[PDB]
C-alpha cells in the first residue's frame, strides 16, 4: 500500500546502546516515513498506530533495586518538547537469569514533521540474542 | 509452475530468478527484466535461495560462558554453544541462548544419566547396596564392598568396612 | 480521518479510582465514539482495534499473594452481559518498590451501541505518576 | 469489511497444548485467511498487523529456574524456514501462585502463502481459565 | 420506528425486525429482506445464556483446578462454574465462580476465630477479650471462657487457661 | 513565512496566531477567522506557545517521602523532590518519581563518595591505617591515632590503642 509505515529493529551489534535499523528482512520504512537521528519522522497528518517492545535480561540482581523504563515520546510541531505518549516501568529485582518484556502501543494523531523517539533508561540491559525482541514501529490508518 | 531456483512472481506474472544464499533481492522482476540480486552487507545474511528485500540480521555476540562454534557469514547465522561441563537451558532456533552448569549429585545420590548436550544431569538416591561419598556431576552409585565379615554396615553415603 | 477513534487516559488527580478522560493533549474521542459512564460506546458496525495499558506499582509486599488483573470486556447489544475480550493477571509478590504493566490489544467486530469497559481489580495500585502509562483505545479499521 | 482478518483463541478443553480456534463468539477468521495445521495462512500481499498474547500461571516454583518464551514466527514463500518476527521471554522463578502475561505485536509486510504460527516452549503452563487470555490475530491494513 | 417484539431486534441491514436466537444456540444466517434468522444449537463445549444474535457461542472455561469442585456443568446454555471445597475460600473471583482457591487462615494460640470463612472471604483472626483464651491453632475454634475456680492459682491469659 | 508567535496552518492556507503558554487552541483558525485560545482548565497546563487541541495533564500528587518544590499551574507541570537524607532512585521527565534513603556504611566501612541528589552513597572498606566504628551515611574512614608505642594495632573497625 501507500500508507506511511515503519517497523525498525534494534541493531544486534550495537551493544550497550539501542540503535534502530530499517534495512533488514521483515523491517519497514516506507511511503515518506524517515529515520533521522534515531527517531521516526512523520510524513503527513493523520491517525497513527504507534507501538514498541523492548526486552531486558540479566545474570543476577545487583546490590540495588533495578528499575527498567521504556517510553515512546513525541515532539509535535505544535509543541516542541518530548511529550510522553506511551510509558511503562518494570522491576526484575527485589545468580539466576531474568527477562523483562515491555510493550507500548496506542493510536495517535501526528502532524507532518513530528518526530517519534523510543527510548529506555538502561541500554546496558537490552537483549539482542534473537530477532523480533526489540522493535519500534508506526502505521498511518 | 516454475524451474528450480525460480519462483512465480504474482505481479510480473511469470517465473523469475531467485537470489542465492548470501544475497537478497534488490530489484524485483518485470515483464522485461529479471531479478536484480545483491550481496548481504555487514552482519547480515540469507541461508536459503530467496527473494527477500533485505537480508536477515545476524545474532549478537555469544554470551558469557559460551563459545562461538560458527561465525556470522553472508550465508549463515552465528551459532553459540556451551563450554564442556555445561548444558543448554534455553534453546535458540539454532544453537543455545542461555547456558547453565550441570547439576552435582551429592553424597548419598548418584548420576543416573548425564547429557552435556541439551539436558541437565539426573540425580537419584542410591539403591540399597550402593553409595556415593562424592559430590560429583559424573560419578554414580557404585556397589558396596561386601566384606567377608561385615564390620561397619553400608549406607548410601559411605562404603562398607571389613 | 473520518473513522471512529478513541484514546482516553487516566485522570491523574482522581487517585484511588480509574476515570478515563479525553479532553487532554494526545487524547482522542472522535467520529461518533462516545464516552458515557466511564465506557466507550461504539458508533457503528465494523472491525475495531481495541487496546489498553495499565501500570500498577507498590512500595512493599503485604500478603503472600497480591494479584492484579486487567480486562477489556464487551457488552454487546447482541448479547447483553460483560464478555471478556482481553484479560491478563499479574503477581508482583510471593520494602523495595515494584512496577507491573499490563498490555491488552486485539481486533474485534462491533455493532452500533456496543459498550466497552477497561477495568481493574485494584485501582489502589494504579500509577498515574507520568502520562502515557494508563490508557484505553479503540479505532475503526 | 472485505479485508483479510483473523483473531483466533485458545481451546480451553485442549489442556497441555495450544490449539487455536475460530468458531467462537468474539473470534474471527474471514476474507481469505485460512487456518491449517494450527498456523494462519495469508490470503494476499499487503501490510499486516500481527499480534498475540499468552498467559502463563503456576502454583509454585520448581527446583529449576523456569523460563517462558512466546514467539510469532513466519515461514515466507520467499524464505521457507521459520523466522522470528516477534518474540519475548519471561522468568517467574528466581506454594504461592504466579501469573505471567506476554504481548507481541507489530506491522509486517506479508505475501500470499505465507504461514504464521504463534508458539510457546511451555504449553503445560498455559492458563485458559477465562476468555481473552490467549489469542493470536492478524489484519491486513 | 425500530420498536420490535420481545425476542426480536432491529437489524439495520435488513431495515426490519428480526427474531433472536434462544439461549442454547447462535445466529447461523442473518436477517435478509426476504427470510428471517437461521439459528443453530451450540456444539462442543460452547454456550449462550441469553437471547442473542451472536455469530458463534461463547467458550466454556477450562475444567476446574485442584482443590476445586465443579458446582455447575458446562451446558449449551451455561458456563462451567468451579467452587472451593470446604476449608478453602476464594482468593480471586471470576466472572462467575472461583478462579483461585486458598486455605482458610489459622487463628494461632492466643487468637480466636473472629468471624468464620465463607467461599469469598477468609477467616479473621484476633486475640480474646479479657477473660477468655485459645490454646489452639484453628480456623474454627473461637475464644473460650477461662476455666472457673475457687483457687486462682495461676491467672489465665488469652493463650493458656487459668490454673487452680 | 509567518511571524514568531504565529504558525502556518496547512489547512487554512494562511498564517494564524499561536496560543500562549497556559492556554490551548479551542478553535483552529480558518480562512476568515484567527485561532481561538482557551486557558487550561483544572489540573492541566501548557508551557510553550503552541497550537495543541487540549492542554497537558499535570502529574498526580507527590508520593510519600516526597516534597512538592513546584506547583502545577496553567503554565508548568508539578515537580516532586526527595527530602534531605534521600536520593532520587528514578528521575522523572522533570523531577523525581521514586525517592530512596541514602545507604549507610556499616562499621569497618566508610563513605567513598557522598550522596548526590541523584546518586546513592557509595561505601568502601576502610583502607589499612584507617577505621570506621560507626554506621553512618556520611562518616568516612578516619586515620588511626598515631603513637610512640602502639599497644593494640587497630583495624578497619576500631581505633589504635597506645
Ligand atoms: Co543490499
Ligand atoms: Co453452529
Ligand atoms: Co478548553
Amino acid at each position: 500500500s501507500d500508507m506511511p509505515v515503519a517497523h525498525v529493529v534494534a541493531n544486534p551489534q550495537a551493544e550497550g546502546q539501542l540503535q534502530w535499523l530499517n534495512r533488514r528482512a521483515n523491517a519497514l520504512l516506507a511511503n515518506g516515513v524517515e529515520l533521522r537521528d534515531n527517531q521516526l519522522v512523520v510524513p503527513s497528518e493523520g491517525l497513527y498506530l504507534i507501538y514498541s517492545q523492548v526486552l531486558f535480561s540479566g545474570q543476577g540482581c545487583p546490590s540495588t533495586h533495578v528499575l527498567l523504563t521504556h517510553t515512546i515520546s513525541r515532539i509535535a510541531v505544535s509543541y516542541q518538547t518530548p511529550v510522553n505518549l506511551l510509558s511503562a516501568i518494570r522491576s526484575p529485582c527485589q545468580a539466576n537469569p531474568w527477562y523483562e518484556p515491555i510493550y507500548l502501543g496506542g493510536v495517535f494523531q501526528l502532524e507532518p514533521g513530528d518526530r517519534l523517539s523510543a527510548e529506555i533508561n538502561r541500554p546496558d540491559y537490552l537483549d539482542f540474542a534473537e530477532s523480533g525482541q526489540v522493535y519500534f514501529g508506526i502505521i498511518a490508518l | 509452475t516454475c524451474r528450480l531456483r525460480e519462483y512465480y512472481d504474482q505481479t510480473a506474472q511469470m517465473c523469475c530468478s531467485k537470489c542465492s544464499p548470501g544475497q537478497h533481492a534488490k530489484v524485483f522482476c518485470t515483464k522485461t527484466s529479471d531479478t536484480v540480486c545483491d550481496s548481504c552487507e555487514d552482519s547480515t545474511y540469507t541461508q536459503l535461495w530467496n527473494w527477500v528485500p533485505e537480508c536477515l540480521s545476524c545474532g549478537s555476540r555469544c554470551s558469557s560462558d559460551q563459545v562461538e562454534t560458527q561465525a556470522c557469514t553472508r550465508e549463515q547465522n552465528r551459532i553459540c554453544t556451551c563450554r564442556p561441563g555445561w548444558y543448554c537451558a534455553l534453546s535458540k532456533q539454532e544453537g543455545c541462548r542461555l547456558c547453565a552448569p550441570l547439576r552435582k549429585c551429592r553424597p548419598g545420590f548418584g548420576v543416573a544419566r548425564p547429557g552435556t548436550e541439551t539436558s541437565d544431569v539426573v540425580c537419584k538416591p542410591c539403591a540399597p547396596g550402593t553409595f556415593s561419598n562424592t559430590t560429583s556431576s559424573t560419578d554414580i552409585c557404585r556397589p558396596h564392598q561386601i566384606c567377608n565379615v561385615v564390620a561397619i554396615p553400608g549406607n548410601a553415603s559411605m562404603d562398607a568396612v571389613c
